RNA sequence: AAACUGCAGUUAAAAAGCUCGUAGUUGGAUCUUGGGAGCGGGCGGGCGGUCCAGCCACCGCCCGUCCCCGCCCCUUGCCUCUCGGCGCCGGCCCGAAGCGUUUACUUUGAAAAAAUUAGAGUGUUCAAAGCAGGCCCCGCCUGGAUACCGCAGCUAGGAAUAAUGGGGACCGCGGUUCUAGGAACUGAGGCCAUGAUUAAGAGGGACGGCCGGGGGCAUUCGUAUUGCGCCGCUAGAGGUGAAAUUCUUGGACCGGCGCAAGACGGACCAGAGCGAAAGCAUUUGCCAAGAAUGUUUUCAUUAAUCAAGAACGAAAGUCGGAGGUUCGAAGACGAUCAGAUACCGUCGUAGUUCCGACCAUAAACGAUGCCGACCGGCGAUGCGGCGGCGUUAUUCCCAUGACCCGCCGGGCAGCUUCCG
């Protein structure tokens, strides 16, 4: 059965971006979901999205602009502190140029680079670059 | 696939054990069973009696051939065939003499040399052979 | 394949795939006011009814169900409602 | 896939007393004390090439970075236009090592060949100059340069990088 | 898919988006409780009095007009099941299956299907004991079911 | 450990017949992020008043504030523990002085032998070592150092994530006052019920009309084969490469009529259908079960995978009964040409059939674990549903169909393909 809808839902995107899609249509809807989005979106990799209200968990429409190499999930989400940041980079990221780690931690949903200004650790979310 | 559980310690473990076992390397080390698998039995030298020279008494004057000698192991009386490094160190050994033996031949066979031979002579009344050669020692008797 | 808006679907592409697989879920059935032969009083019944429905007024047999729809006895008139 | 179909049918078809004497005989580089490289200096230029990249990549090893723990100097890694056009024909598969390449530390320089064949365009840059190191894990490559003197090979070995024939190499891997 | 049965299906209720009560509907909230309370005393599941009143009645959802569901409201009035429904049809099949299987020694199918049928009684008798639906020394016994329902 | 992750399992070593199922492992989405009412002050726009036209004079209304800033108020509750009651029959009611989430994680702070290690200073003549401040006829030069120290136990800051927690549109009784039957105050009982939201293109159950060589019990038909009785006719019949054992004038074989027994279910029969697999085919009746489809019915996470454990498991075979047509391992007879051309013929034991107990194995194949998600076109095909220009039959019962076209689901299979 269906147990990480994080997971499902950049997969989707993932092969999405492989087939040259310029739309792609993920369910369920998450608020972990639409907080990782919006992540991306920051740093120009995905662009706007819509979250469809039916009565039931939701559906969102991500418009792609080609700019994905890949995006993936952790899991499971292991504790994360500052001196171990360093380590995770490296064995995720290619480049100290491009890409970021996506990391909750208990003051919110946010990329490791901001993590380490706040002075804060805590469980690995993801990856896109 | 694995499983990448968070409270999978356990089971984790138990692979890695048998993964141990499948390795000879390991298992060979742990229950000691070659030990005593070279002819030396776990030793790095040998004692033996010097029986005959097999080379000498065929009469080819090869050089390869008239070095090899045969002698006999006191630890396990296993008869082997050996070199005298030098022609002319066979005057020096005579016939019921005690030598010490060591290995030979894991790098390989040089041109010249008898293939199927593992063991050469380094010593004769614990003395050794480039010492008696060069006149620094006398043999004891 | 053909380029399609995920986003704007036409009215004709949503009214063709399964209830299930539309944007947002609907149900094809509806209730209907049928008029009874032989006393005119009006009945509201299940498109998709699963039981025999008599007149309140006469207990005549207004439907009879099937596997998909029930069928209507010869003789009644019907409306769909809302 | 028939891109990879296609690389190894690539790879297949690649496999009177008068006058004058005149000859060309090239003069022996004054750089090199027998074959040692004296003007190989601290600041070391490496020329990388295409699969060097993609096997950086692979290893989870940072360029620049892993480049000087083996030597504890300031390196320059180099790209050819023969080289970036290479990496451009792999297509969307490869574009992170595109991005890399890319990259405003790097010293990107221009060459103007006949031909796209990055191995020949890397040989004739060490023939020519002799301050190069030449970074690639290509076996048929590596031998062609062991046949020029005073140039070292700089190739990856377990997870690390190494280096070939280098007298200062320090910091470097033992077997 | 199904828990036993190889095949997968997508046969299933659709609800509407809308949530609110049609305006033709001419029952209060009060006239609903009222049919329910008269049908539950006929002896008729709450499953098959939803059916009832959706058919003939016009009410697409008791939830919807009343606010509560069927079983709610049964309770509440003091007209509670004495075994929740779909343990008790579950009851009622192996009891019939058993029943069946009693003359007929050699019918090994049903004798297959009866394993199913108190895997599934198992399963639903866990879950029920977990929220105290069920006294935590509930057994299902074959000769025991009998009485049961 | 010299050259958070071993490499693989169609054909190269290998995924084990099938389903259920315990421990262990892993689990959809949302909420727990309060409500009110009036007076002020700033800020903008306009009008008016008083004084004798006003920066150099005081007052007062009104409209608005992307929207600021004050000032007050409600936040329900519960009886596990404790402290109480001047309350009712050990039980109950009540006020509370009682309770009204906890943890993991992350970031701190304490407390934690030296030596060793990292690291700062210092001309042992250098180095390996060693050492642990100097100056002045208070004062200066500097800081003779410092860092680390798993887990668990203490300590306190933090918004996320994940565990955990989260009344009757009823009944009978009393008491006190004010009035011509009325009203207002109030006091204790009895039953039932006690719950965060939604309703997953998660799962279970119910309901409706269908569908299938799916299963069990009984019933029934069809030729064929074998045996027997009678009739007709008269020398051969059988079998092979060729023959020979065998049967026949007391009639074989062949033709006709009738009777009995045991098996079997052709053609229709399809790469169609059903079942977990092994497997499943004459008519009719009965018993229980099931997939898919249809649903604006119901429950509300009840789920996935699984060592242990359990049910089933072609053919052959073993044990005890009942039968024995056909075929037939074994055995006895008759022959034994061609030939790398290579295993016949007659009789036929055990078996093949049925009812009970075992046995648990197959090239028991896609030589290929399961669950979930994502990822191209094109037509057919089986079942169910929906819509339809027209053909074709028609309905006491039985029944509402056959063909053609478009669409939607889950199946059995195909033709073509991009990337990988
Ligand atoms: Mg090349
Ligand atoms: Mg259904
Ligand atoms: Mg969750
Ligand atoms: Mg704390
Ligand atoms: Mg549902
Ligand atoms: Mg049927
Ligand atoms: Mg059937
Ligand atoms: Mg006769
Ligand atoms: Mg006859
Ligand atoms: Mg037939
Ligand atoms: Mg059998
Ligand atoms: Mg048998
Ligand atoms: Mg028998
Ligand atoms: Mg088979
Ligand atoms: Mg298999
Ligand atoms: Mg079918
Ligand atoms: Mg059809
Ligand atoms: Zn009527
Ligand atoms: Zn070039």
């Amino acid at each position: 059965v269906r147990m990480n809808v994080l997971a499902d839902a950049l997969k989707s995107i993932n092969n999405a971006e492989k087939r040259g899609k310029r739309q792609v249509l993920i369910r369920p809807c998450s608020k972990v979901i639409v907080r990782f989005l919006t992540v991306m979106m920051k740093h120009g990799y995905i662009g706007e999205f819509e979250i469809i209200d039916d009565h039931r968990a939701g559906k969102i429409v991500v418009n792609l602009t080609g700019r994905l190499n890949k995006c993936g999930v952790i899991s499971p989400r292991f504790d994360v502190q500052l001196k171990d940041l360093e380590k995770w980079q490296n064995n995720l990221l290619p480049s100290r140029q491009f890409g970021f780690i996506v990391l909750t931690t208990s003051a919110g949903i946010m990329d490791h680079e901001e993590a380490r200004r706040k002075h804060t650790g805590g469980k690995i979310l993801g990856f896109f670059f | 696939g694995k499983c990448r559980g968070l409270r999978t310690a356990r089971k984790l473990r138990s692979h890695r054990r048998d993964q141990k076992w499948h390795d000879k390397q390991y298992k060979k080390a742990h229950l000691g069973t070659a030990l005593k698998a070279n002819p030396f039995g776990g030793a790095s030298h040998a004692k033996g009696i010097v029986l005959e020279k097999v080379g000498v008494e065929a009469k080819q004057p090869n050089s390869a051939i008239r070095k090899c000698v045969r002698v006999q192991l006191i630890k396990n009386g296993k008869k082997i065939t050996a070199f005298v490094p030098n022609d002319g160190c066979l005057n020096f050994i005579e016939e019921n003499d005690e030598v010490l033996v060591a290995g030979f031949g894991r790098k390989g066979h040089a041109v010249g040399d008898i293939p199927g031979v593992r063991f050469k002579v380094v010593k004769v009344a614990n003395v050794s052979l480039l010492a008696l050669y060069k006149g620094k020692k006398e043999r004891p008797r | 394949p053909l380029a399609k808006d995920l986003l704007h679907p036409s009215p004709e592409e949503e009214k063709r795939k399964h209830k299930k697989k539309r944007l947002v879920q609907s149900p094809n059935s509806y209730f209907m006011d049928v008029k009874c032969p032989g006393c005119y009083k009006i009945t509201t019944v299940f498109s998709h009814a699963q039981t025999v429905v008599l007149c309140v007024g006469c207990s005549t047999v207004l439907c009879q169900p099937t596997g998909g729809k029930a069928r209507l006895t010869e003789g009644c008139s019907f409306r769909r409602k809302q | 896939g028939k891109q990879k179909k296609t690389r190894k049918y690539a790879t297949m078809k690649r496999m009177d007393p008068s006058a004058l004497k005149e000859r060309e005989v090239p003069q022996h580089p004054s750089c090199l004390f027998f074959q040692y490289n004296t003007q190989l200096g601290p600041p070391y230029h490496i020329l990388v090439d295409t699969n060097f990249i993609n096997f950086s990549i692979k290893a989870k090893l940072d360029l620049v970075q892993s480049m000087m723990d083996c030597l504890y100097a300031k390196c320059i890694p180099c790209i050819t236009d023969c080289v970036m056009a290479e990496i451009e024909k792999l297509g969307q598969k490869y574009r992170v090592a595109l991005r890399i390449a890319k990259d405003p530390r790097f010293e990107r320089l221009p060459c103007t060949h006949k031909g796209t064949y990055a191995d020949d365009c890397l040989v004739q840059r060490v023939t020519q100059h002799k301050c190069y190191i030449v970074a690639t894990v290509d076996r048929d490559l590596k031998r062609r340069i062991r046949k020029i003197p005073g140039v070292p090979i700089m190739y990856i070995s377990n997870h690390r990088y190494n280096i070939e024939r280098m007298p200062d190499d320090y910091g470097a891997p033992r077997f | 898919g199904r828990m036993h049965a190889p095949g997968k299906g997508l046969s299933q209720s659709a609800l509407p988006y809308r949530r609110s009560v049609p305006t033709w509907l001419k029952l209060t909230s009060d006239d609903v409780k009222e049919q329910i309370y008269k049908l539950a005393k006929k002896g008729l599941t709450p499953s098959q009095i939803g059916v009832i009143l959706r058919d003939s009645h016009g009410v697409a959802q008791v939830r919807f007009v009343t606010g509560n569901k069927i079983l709610r409201i049964l309770k509440s009035k003091g007209l509670a099941p004495d075994l929740p429904e779909d343990l008790y049809h579950l009851i009622k099949k192996a009891v019939a299956v058993r029943k069946h299987l009693e003359r007929n020694r050699k019918d090994k199918d049903a004798k297959f299907r009866l394993i199913l049928i108190e895997s599934r009684i198992h399963r639903l008798a866990r879950y029920y004991k977990t929220k105290r639906v069920l006294p935590p020394n509930w057994k299902y016994e074959s000769s025991t079911a009998s009485a049961l329902v």
